[PDB]
């Protein structure tokens, strides 16, 4: 019920100091909402920084690049193989994804400053790994904080070497999220990295040259992606970031449609490359099969009768794998309810994966998300469902506790919270090490997964026989 | 595609032909990727003695590195206290990163908050979030304590966290006796077991310096147990249960085995057990003060000593056989009680478990790392099994320290081969295990990297690896696991003896060609 | 050749070139050996449909059995009770392997002695063997008990042992107030664990047949606790340790524990700990007797009800969540205890582990073998954790107990695809992992001999083993391990999970072609 | 010594009865012995049975038959394995050592007998186990006892199935010890398999064909011989049983001579080879680089020159390879003082491996040998040494209190006991899974395992430091 929804959220409300409880009044709603925000001291927020958000998603994954962690210890090691971005490569020798390179910032470089170090670090990586294609460096909160110029010995450094170094000013006291960091990462591709070819009418291009913007390829995802839309017809220059070489962001340019995933962490460099270069832009969605239909065909249409053709043909294929997952998961998962906390786009973009199997999305919200991120999501979830932006560990718990939904999805902060009171909680970040879950290939791992955690026999267990 | 009753996760679907076919078109066509023959060159290259010397050459450059930052150690001392909030005054990012890194290594919520300061309070200060950061988390997570250490941002802007927390109590943000210790934390210096050890100094000054007049040391007649950063339960657990066994009175000081362990029962505990405010302020009151990790223990010794006036014993980390007769033979002499029949037993049940398995252990060479205490111990233990601890790396260990362990492997004919590194990292370690292969690594979960690389050059040439340390990402529950006292050794006794048995088995498991070896008895 | 720096062992050493050449000789010159040809044809089709159907249909040859003989039992249980000698009149032959036996599994001295019957005591008895035997024993070793059970040899001859014993006595070879209890142990009879069961019986009515008169049900407020044939010293640790936490009066009959575990402290001791004879006497004053092995304690059942007047509760081997809550409940309810605070506790971080794990346990394919109580406890805490027991095999189980696990299967989706099989052996499951590949096998050491013929066909047909039960021989002190209670289901829990992730990480550790999946974090 | 040795043996046997005080003092001797007698009730001998003698230590090793331990289910499960005979084949397919084949006595057998069982396991097997070259069924106690025939049986379905079936009587009951069935099972293959070439002359005999009698392989120790006969310019015709073939053993009768090594076990079928087919036999021992190198001189002896200079160019090349392991090895074993307790070979044949270390055998002692190892024994023992025969577990504790030696050599039964009491002990049936010994390959493998455990760090921390 909307009153009721309402209802709970001022009792959740009561606990707060007056500032802190005006504040996220307006970051909780039932659809009106507003995000982007700065988050309220001492509430628990489940938000990163600008680091995570360049280093950790944006230019983390990209393998043949060597990006150094610039500052003291801690941002590098914990964000070290975190994120499950997969690539093929040979790691040490021409990939360095699952590596941490760092400054390793002790007090001198603190007081004297990180420049003469950060050139020096550059050299010893070339003679280190000579098979590197590139360096970005990521800088942690005290480079800019100590007044730091790491964008003179990139363009030194880069210059004396001939060789790409990307000064990403990623500092993790800037912007209120990871959101600020995508933009920042963004922009620095944009300046680095991106205008490198223009001059080059080399690329051997064709009417149906795309690229994938914002697939990160989580478990793999933008493989399984990448799969359908080739078989479709189309060649995919380059993914943007999952598995991705510096040689196909510069090809990307020569492409003639850019395919957008995730549009909160690559929605600039898009609108960069369609006023710089004309290239259009559409977002799409390869959560579940009526997305990945949908989406296929919206895709095909943007092109000529052959591929549109092909797009038919994928989809007859296709048909018998997913229908057969789902007249054997469906029933397993029909009627359940999901409440839902992630990023900046699978809040909303899973949704109609869980709508296949029969689920019911009744609570859903954002970390870092921006409001036309929440414009978005008014229309792909239900009426009267909850809304949270920023949620607080507080909050989240008794949403939970009133709300009661038989499946939680969110991150790894919050999974062994909800585990505890008796919920099965899937990791929507990491898949639960699991996943892939684009694509139609993906829709089953889902769609397995789903079931093997939601109707796991350890939930009938939690109440001991004399406890009762 | 997807056969419906037997998916394929991401391995080994991609396996699958129309998926190689699909990743051998995508390099082809745009990754511009170095040649296969020009990558296996270059790889060699990095397995010679020739990198390793340029590798050793680096001083500018950290790769893979073995350690973590302050806080990181900070926050793990505050949740050891009972209904205690760590706050790390900075930067929320940081805060993100710690409670995600224990979460991932103890599979349970590690709650800990960040007062979220921004870009604007790098210019004018973290005063005003403190107050409400403060306020914030008194009302809405209702802890009894709270427990403020600093990120990077908050330490080079120089925030003075003590006028800061007295102007949040002045101006009636918390209430004036609401205990809130502090820490300066910073994760340029040290490492996140100086976060601790700081963490910890910060907690006994906050209950105890201005209440010295009433003490006298050994009138409660208990010895406090000061753990350091410890991140195996088993650990805490048999400390607690072989000072319970000798009927020695004790306190505990920073236990977090509670709130790192709680039951799924249908509720979520925030807080669970720790030590308690009481325990703190009557800590002076002890005979004499242990400290278990007394490496990086420095700063909360000084305070021990100087403050408490306890005389701290020098005492190694109880870690394998000498030193836990050293620790409990000492802790005997304090409280005066006798080591029990009980405990005589035990030790002499781990001396049979080292005759029984000599054989194999005898002169096996390996690499390990972790942080300084950890480390001497198992390389203390290896020798007193037989074994060559020939790479000895901790990356936050100091002169000092090598100066200890180099004794200890001088003690020994065993450490005659054995070399302790300071200041290196495990892409260091990399080199050494292909120039001077071990058998073995015993180490964290990153080493999986370098058993990765070592099987490339050849199954010969494998070095597989042995997770003891923190963290282990990629294993279940080790973490309930113990290294201390007679307990913790033949836990790591059967680790080892048995990583050889089992690399015996594969190496011998060929039909007709090594299985002759394949021995039903061992 | 050697290289005196570097000694090779049978492996490697025959590896050499010149090892290799000679064996290559000695095989084309002289062995007259099958072409390698025929012999790969014979293998592959050893693993196929057809040959199963061929192997499943044997009647009178057995191979690879996966039970011991009666005997074997009869000392395990005799060694449980204090300074008792166990003593097997009949052949000497089976003395040294029954030592052996347990020698190689617990790495520990294991006495028994024999009274040699030879040749000529087949046409006339072993009648002098038993009176000079006890007489001999009694003095040499000094036992306050001696426990006589019979080889196969004495049984077919059919000497009296009541007769024996009785005349050793009446001649004065032994003082007549001596403790002499015995048992007919015939190997030809079940398997080891009826022996168990047979001298347990026997040592019951020794103590208490001829004293009831005396005996008030529940007098003495304590509940008795069979705990059978058992090699896991951590299962009678266990089971006292929860009956401790509970406050409960017990008296465990048959505790090997100290025996098989006696510190390495410069002297041996034959004996150590174990059932007292007075807590054998007194036995029918309990409240009642839980029998934690049902299966092959049948007999026992029968005297504890017939003579003791005990209503044995209807409870399984306390194995898994479910049975470890029945079995608290039900000394609960026997005792009037209530289940504390500790219990409940670590009841409930079982429960919080299987959650963390269930989703790398869904779903995993496992073949088992063992004795009937463990067998079924195991195939009970798989399903518990998600997982499917497709081939459940016990050579010494039988039909009412096979009954009993398929309703268990029935029970839950988990046992969909399982099938048990009773008098079938290792040679029957070895096929069975060829035809219905499971992902791991839960076993003992023999099980090692089926990984190495699955290897041989594909890796991607190994089927590796999983090292659980009776007897281990290639690992190290795992006969410490527990697999009853929460604790028991806490280790095999680890175990599991950690095999497959290990597995898992052995699958993906080929750089460039699978290590896609080499995940830090699982 | 002297003299306290005989002390010692008299206040060690004032604990037994008078029937076994005076039994067990024929056993005891300063180096005047009995032996082969039978074993006094109740005193925990560590003797075994005629079945281990026959299947777990003559027929057992044999790689390419298969052998059925005929009766309950017990003796062949507790001897799966158990030694470390090692061959090369493809086990289930065309070797089958490590694998337990029995036919799992129940008591309808018992009553019925087990002939009509033997007959349709014996089917069972050719259908299973085609590639199987022989087949032999090794009596457990019951088989006598019962008055079945599997003889009968076997020379039926043998010629049915046109395979050699060997009958064995090797029934636990029989004889005192393993040593009987030794005797019982050379006996067996001189009846059922050594024969069945008598008439074929279609192998190519050289001058220099051998046969190494008596390696059970243990480790690899005989791959380690072998070598060097080989080496020398001989030609190792088979290997009796340690990875042999059935084939190896029916071409036996075609050599020049055999190479005795376990004289105990093998000496039966050794005589009977001189006396049906005139084939010399000659002990030898290839413990240590002392006795190998006086082994391959007097081997070599027996042929050419040209056999005889070869024999010279082994010793001058494994000469610096011995040499270097008694310089690393010898001063950190030397004057440590070893007792020993073994099976029938061992006790006697090992002390000149120990003594090129510089240690001494201040004691030693067989569980089922004859008189005719003890004389064997005598002279390779110092004066003033104690010898035990069957020696009981309460004597071998009390003579090692007493005597406190630096290293113990015994089996498994006897290894955790004297652990515990703090000395170190060295397996010497299995070699503690390590090995070979034997050879000067043997000797490196053999003096580097003494010192691991006899210098291991372990040994000092017995007392706790408190007490
Ligand atoms: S919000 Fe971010 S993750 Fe934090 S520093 Fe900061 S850039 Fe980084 Fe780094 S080492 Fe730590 S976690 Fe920091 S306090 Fe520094
Ligand atoms: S002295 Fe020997 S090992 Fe013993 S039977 Fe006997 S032949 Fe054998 Fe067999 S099954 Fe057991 S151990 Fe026997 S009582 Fe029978
Ligand atoms: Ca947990
Ligand atoms: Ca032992």
């Amino acid at each position: 019920s909307r009153e009721e929804v309402e209802s709970l959220i001022q009792e959740v409300l009561e606990v707060y100091p007056e500032k802190a409880r005006k504040d996220r009044n307006k970051h909780l709603a039932v659809n009106c909402i507003i995000s982007n925000k700065k988050s309220q001291p001492g509430l628990m927020t489940i938000r990163g920084c600008a680091y995570a958000g360049s280093k950790g998603i944006v230019w983390g994954p990209i393998k043949d690049m060597i990006h150094i962690s610039h500052g003291p210890v801690g941002c590098g090691q914990y964000s070290r193989a975190g994120r499950r971005n997969y690539y093929i490569g040979t790691t040490g020798v021409n990939a360095f994804v699952t590596m941490n390179f760092t400054s390793d910032f002790q007090e001198k470089d603190i007081v004297f400053g990180g420049d003469k170090k950060l050139a020096k670090l550059i050299d010893e990586v070339e003679t280190l790994f000579p098979l590197n294609k590139g360096i970005s460096v990521q800088s942690e909160c005290p480079i800019g904080l100590i007044g730091d110029d790491i964008e003179s010995v990139s363009k030194v450094k880069g210059a004396e070497l001939s060789k790409t170094i990307v000064p990403v000013r990623c500092e993790g006291f800037r912007g209120v999220s990871q959101s600020l960091g995508h933009h920042i990462a963004n922009d620095a591709v944009r300046d680095w990295v991106l205008g490198k070819r223009d001059e080059d009418t080399t690329f051997a291009s064709t009417p149906y040259d795309v690229a994938i913007i914002g697939d990160y390829n989580i478990g793999g995802d933008a493989w399984s992606s990448r799969i359908l839309l080739e078989e479709m017809g189309l060649r995919c220059v380059a993914q943007w970031s999952g598995d991705g070489s510096i040689s196909e962001i510069e090809l990307t340019p020569k492409v003639k449609l850019n395919l957008v995933h995730c549009y909160r962490s690559m929605n600039y460099i898009s609108r960069h490359m369609e006023e710089k270069y004309g290239i259009p832009w559409m977002e799409y969605n390869f959560f579940g099969p009526t997305k990945t239909i949908e989406s296929l065909r919206a895709i095909a249409a943007k092109f000529d009768e052959s591929i549109q053709k092909k797009c038919e043909e994928v989809i007859a294929k296709y048909k018998p794998e997913w229908e057969a997952v789902v007249a054997k998961y469906r029933p397993r998962l029909e009627g359940k309810r999901v409440m839902l906390y992630i990023g900046g786009l699978r809040p909303r973009h899973v949704i109609g994966a869980y709508e296949d199997l029969g689920m019911e999305v009744v609570g859903t919200g954002y970390e870092f998300a921006h409001n036309d991120d929440y414009d978005r999501t008014m229309k792909e979830m239900g009426d009267s469902t909850l809304l949270y932006d920023d949620v607080t560990g507080y909050e989240f718990e008794e949403f939970v506790k009133r709300i009661k939904p038989d499946l939680i999805g969110s991150g790894i902060k919050e999974k062994f919270i909800f585990q505890k009171m008796g919920i099965p909680f899937r990791e929507m970040h990491s898949w639960d090490y699991s996943g892939p879950y684009h694509g139609f290939d993906g829709f089953a791992i889902f769609a397995r997964d789903m079931d093997m955690t939601l109707n796991n026999p350890c939930w009938k267990k939690l109440q001991a026989p004399w406890e009762a | 595609s997807q056969q419906v009753d037997k998916i394929k996760a991401s391995y080994p679907l991609f396996l699958d032909q129309d998926y190689k076919d699909m990743l051998a078109k995508k390099r082809d066509g745009f990754e511009e990727k170095y040649p296969q023959d020009k990558i296996d060159e270059v790889f060699q290259w990095t397995t010679t003695k020739e990198y390793q010397e340029l590798n050793f050459q680096r001083e500018a450059l950290t790769v893979n590195p073995a350690k973590a930052c302050q806080p990181l150690g900070a926050v793990l001392c505050a949740l050891g206290f009972e209904k205690t909030m760590p706050y790390v005054h900075g930067s929320q990012g940081c805060v993100a990163y710690f409670r995600s890194y224990f979460n991932r290594h103890f599979r349970e919520p590690v709650s800990c908050v960040s007062d979220s300061m921004t870009e604007d309070a790098a210019v004018f200060g973290g005063q005003q979030n403190m107050k409400d950061g403060l306020q914030n988390c008194k009302a809405t997570y209702k802890p009894d304590m709270i427990a403020v250490s600093t990120t990077c941002m908050a330490e080079v802007i120089g925030d003075d966290l003590n006028a800061f927390i007295n102007n949040s109590k002045k101006e009636g943000f918390i209430p004036d006796e609401f205990p809130v210790p502090f820490a300066h934390t910073p994760s340029f210096v040290g490492s996140h077991v100086t976060g601790w050890d700081n963490m910890f100094e910060g907690i006994a000054r906050y209950f105890t310096l201005k209440s010295m007049d009433d003490k006298v040391v050994g009138s409660n007649k208990k010895i406090n147990i000061v753990p350091g950063f410890e991140t195996y339960l088993g650990n805490f657990r048999v400390i607690k249960r072989m000072l319970s066994e000798m009927g020695v009175g004790y306190s505990l000081l920073s236990d977090p085995e509670e709130v790192l362990d709680t039951p799924a029962d249908g509720q979520f505990r925030m807080y669970a057990g720790g030590t308690t405010q009481e325990e703190m302020k009557d800590a002076p009151n002890a005979l004499n003060t242990v400290l278990l990790q007394p490496w990086h223990l420095e700063k909360t010794k000084k305070f021990v000593e100087g403050t408490w006036k306890h005389e701290v014993p020098k005492l190694n980390i109880p870690m394998g056989l000498d030193w836990t007769d050293e620790f409990l033979m000492k802790v005997s002499e304090i409280s005066g009680q006798p080591i029990p029949a009980s405990l005589t037993k035990e030790r002499g049940r781990l001396v049979d478990m080292m005759t029984d398995s000599h054989t194999w252990l005898h002169g096996k060479r390996f690499a390990l790392w972790g942080d300084p205490d950890f480390v001497m111990g198992l390389v203390k233990f290896l020798l007193e099994l037989g074994c060559e601890p020939v790479h000895i790396l901790c990356h936050n260990g100091n002169k000092r320290w090598k100066k200890a362990v180099d004794a200890i492997l001088a003690a020994s004919p065993y450490g005659k081969n054995a070399t302790v590194y300071i200041g290196k990292d495990l892409w260091h370690l990399r080199s050494l295990v292909f120039t001077d292969k071990p058998d073995f690594m015993i180490g964290n979960s990153y080493g999986k990297f370098i058993q990765r690389d070592t099987l490339h050059k050849g199954k010969e040439f494998e070095v597989p690896l042995i997770r003891i340390g923190f963290p282990i990402f990629d294993r279940h529950h080790l973490h309930r696991s113990t290294t201390l006292g007679y307990e913790g050794a033949m836990q790591i006794l059967t680790t080892l003896v048995n990583s050889i048995l089992e690399r015996l088995d594969e190496e011998t498991r060929g039909m007709q060609a090594t299985d002759y070896n394949h021995d039903l008895v061992r």
